[PDB]
C-alpha cells in the first residue's frame, strides 16, 4: 500500500508541477499577457506551483514515513509556506470572485477604475493578508506561549490547541471566505439571469427606437469626455474581430438581422459603427429569447457549481473536523483526518483546470510549449 | 492504558523496552524522550509506520506483535543519561486530538 | 433627449457586461 500511495501522490505532484509551470510560461512566450484579468491567474499559479512542488511532496513523505525527518525548523517553514500559500490561493479565489463580482455589477465603473497598477496592488493585498493571517501565528505561537506543543516527529499547526484562536482563524480563512464567495457568486448567478431578460428587452427597444436616435445618442455620449466610456469604446473596438465570429454562429434569422443593420451603418466612422455593432450582437446572442437564456444560465450554474464544489469538497471536510474536534476531542478518527488534510492539496492540482485551462487562449499554447511545435 | 517501560537502564550499549497494552497502535507513533535536566522534553529517537527512524550511536526498533519498542542503544555516551519516558500514542497526532496517553512511566538510564 | 442617452448607457454597460462574462467563460 506504501507503493500504491507513493505512486498516486507522486503523479498528482508531477501533474500539479507540470500544470502550473506550463501556465506561467504559456503567456511569457505568447504575447497575450497584456491583461490584468490574467494577473490573478498568474499569481494563483504561483501559490499552487509552490503547493505542487513543495507541499504534496513533503506531506506524502510525512505520512509514508509516518514521520517528519527534516527537523522542527523545516516543519515550521513548510507549515508557514503551505498555509500561507493555500490561504493565498483561497484569497486569490476570493480576489477573483470579487473581481468577477464587480465586473458584473459595475462593468463600466470597475473596469475604468482598474489599472494594471491597481490590479497588481490587489494581488499584493491577497498575499499580504494571507501572510499576516497565517505566517506569524504558525511561526511564532510557540513563543507567544513559550512552549513547543507540536510533538517531535509530528508537524501540525502549533496554535490549534487554543479553542477560540482556531475558531477565529478558521472563520477568517475558510468560513467567511466561503460565505462571501457563495454570496458573491450567488449574486453573479442572479445578475446573469437579470442580464438575460435585460438584454432581451433592450434588443426589443432597438427595433422601436429609430437608428438615427441611437446614433445621435451614441454621439451625445461619446462627445462628453468621460473616462468610463472612452475605455469602453476601445475595449468594444478591440474585440470586434472576434465578435463577428459568433455572428456566423448565431441563429439563421438573427444573422440576416445583423447583416441588414450593419448595411445601414455603412459609411460611418470606425469608432462608432463598430461600437454600435457590438451592442446589437451582445443583446442578440445573450438576450436569450426562448431557450438560449436557459442554456446560458445553466452553463453558469454548472461552472459555478464545479468551481464552488471544488472548494467545499476539498476544504469543508478539513475545516468541519477542526471545529468538531474543538468541541469533542475524541472524534473524527485519525484515518479520516489524515485523508482530509491531504485532500486540501487536491485543489492546487485542479485549480489550473478550472481557471487557466478553461480559457481558449490557454489550452492551445500549452501544446505549443509541450510538443515543441 | 498503562505504559510500563520494561527497561530498567543504568547500563554503563543498552536495550530499552516499553510494553503498553494498547488497542490500536498500527499505523501510529512510538517514540522516546530523553527527559534530562538540560531539557524537560528532548527528542531521542522514534519508530513509526513503515519502520523508518529518526534520532536526535543508538538504534530504535519496532515490534507490532505485542505493541512493543526496543531502543537498542549502542556506545551510549555519559551525556545520554536521562529519564526516558515511553511516548507511544503520539501517533504524530494533529493537535494531539485522538489520544496522547504517551506519558506513562519513565526509566532511569545511567551511563 | 435624455431617455435615449440613458438607453445607450445601459446597452453599452451590458455590452461590457457580456464581454467580461465571456472573458471568464461564465456565459
Ligand atoms: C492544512 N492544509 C495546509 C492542508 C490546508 C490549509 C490551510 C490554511 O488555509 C485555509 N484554511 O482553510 C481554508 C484555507
Amino acid at each position: 500500500q506504501v507503493a500504491f500511495i507513493g505512486i498516486t501522490t507522486g503523479l498528482l505532484s508531477l501533474a500539479t508541477v507540470t500544470g502550473n509551470l506550463l501556465v506561467l510560461i504559456s503567456f511569457k512566450v505568447n504575447t497575450e499577457l497584456k491583461t490584468v484579468n490574467n494577473y490573478f491567474l498568474l499569481s494563483l499559479a504561483c501559490a499552487d506551483l509552490i503547493i505542487g512542488t513543495f507541499s504534496m511532496n513533503l506531506y506524502t513523505t510525512y505520512l509514508l514515513m509516518g514521520h517528519w525527518a527534516l527537523g522542527t525548523l523545516a516543519c515550521d517553514l513548510w507549515l508557514a509556506l503551505d498555509y500561507v500559500a493555500s490561504n493565498a490561493s483561497v484569497m486569490n479565489l476570493l480576489l477573483i470572485s470579487f473581481d468577477r463580482y464587480f465586473s458584473v455589477t459595475r462593468p463600466l465603473s470597475y473596469r475604468a477604475k482598474r489599472t494594471p497598477r491597481r490590479a497588481a496592488l490587489m494581488i499584493g493585498l491577497a498575499w499580504l493578508v494571507s501572510f499576516v493571517l497565517w505566517a506569524p501565528a504558525i511561526l511564532f505561537w510557540q513563543y507567544l506561549v513559550g512552549e513547543r506543543t507540536v510533538l517531535a516527529g509530528q508537524c501540525y499547526i502549533q496554535f490549534l490547541s487554543q479553542p477560540i484562536i482556531t475558531f477565529g482563524t478558521a472563520m477568517a480563512a475558510f468560513y467567511l471566505p466561503v460565505t462571501v464567495m457563495c454570496t458573491l457568486y450567488w449574486r453573479i448567478y442572479r445578475e446573469t439571469k437579470r442580464a438575460g431578460e435585460r438584454l432581451a428587452k433592450l434588443l426589443e427597444k432597438f427595433e422601436a427606437l429609430p437608428l438615427e436616435d441611437i446614433v445621435a445618442a451614441l454621439k451625445a455620449l461619446l462627445a462628453t469626455n468621460r473616462p468610463e466610456i472612452q475605455l469602453a469604446v476601445k475595449t468594444i473596438v478591440e474585440n470586434f474581430p472576434e465578435i463577428k465570429k459568433e455572428a456566423e454562429k448565431l441563429t439563421p434569422e438573427q444573422k440576416a438581422k445583423l447583416a441588414a443593420l450593419e448595411a445601414q451603418l455603412a459609411d460611418l466612422p470606425e469608432e462608432l459603427r463598430k461600437v454600435l455593432l457590438s451592442m446589437y450582437l451582445t443583446g442578440l446572442l445573450y438576450g436569450g429569447s426562448e431557450e438560449n437564456r436557459k442554456r446560458a444560465i445553466e452553463k453558469a450554474a454548472r461552472t459555478l457549481s464545479a468551481i464552488l464544489l471544488a472548494f467545499i469538497l476539498t476544504w469543508t471536510p478539513y475545516n468541519i473536523m477542526v471545529l468538531v474536534s474543538t468541541f469533542c476531542k475524541d472524534c473524527v478518527p485519525e484515518t479520516l483526518w489524515e485523508l482530509g488534510y491531504w485532500l486540501c492539496y487536491v485543489n492546487s492540482t485542479i485549480n489550473p483546470m478550472c481557471y487557466a485551462l478553461c480559457n481558449k487562449a490557454f489550452r492551445d499554447t500549452f501544446r505549443l510549449l509541450l510538443l515543441c511545435r | 492504558v498503562q505504559l510500563q517501560e520494561s527497561g530498567g537502564g543504568l547500563v554503563q550499549s543498552l536495550r530499552l523496552s516499553c510494553a503498553a497494552s494498547g488497542s490500536i497502535f498500527y499505523g501510529y507513533y512510538m517514540g522516546w524522550y530523553r527527559q534530562a535536566p538540560g531539557k524537560e522534553r528532548e527528542f531521542v529517537a522514534t519508530i513509526n509506520y513503515g519502520a523508518s527512524t529518526n534520532y536526535a550511536r543508538f538504534t530504535i526498533s519496532r515490534d507490532n506483535a505485542k505493541n512493543t519498542v526496543y531502543l537498542q542503544m549502542n556506545s551510549l555516551k555519559p551525556e545520554d543519561t536521562a529519564v526516558y519516558y515511553c511516548a507511544v500514542r503520539r501517533v504524530y497526532v494533529y493537535v494531539q486530538r485522538y489520544y496522547h496517553y504517551y506519558w506513562g512511566q519513565g526509566t532511569q538510564v545511567t551511563v | 433627449t435624455p431617455e435615449n442617452i440613458r438607453f445607450v448607457f445601459a446597452a453599452v454597460k451590458d455590452t461590457i457586461l457580456q464581454l467580461n462574462l465571456k472573458e471568464y467563460n461564465l456565459v
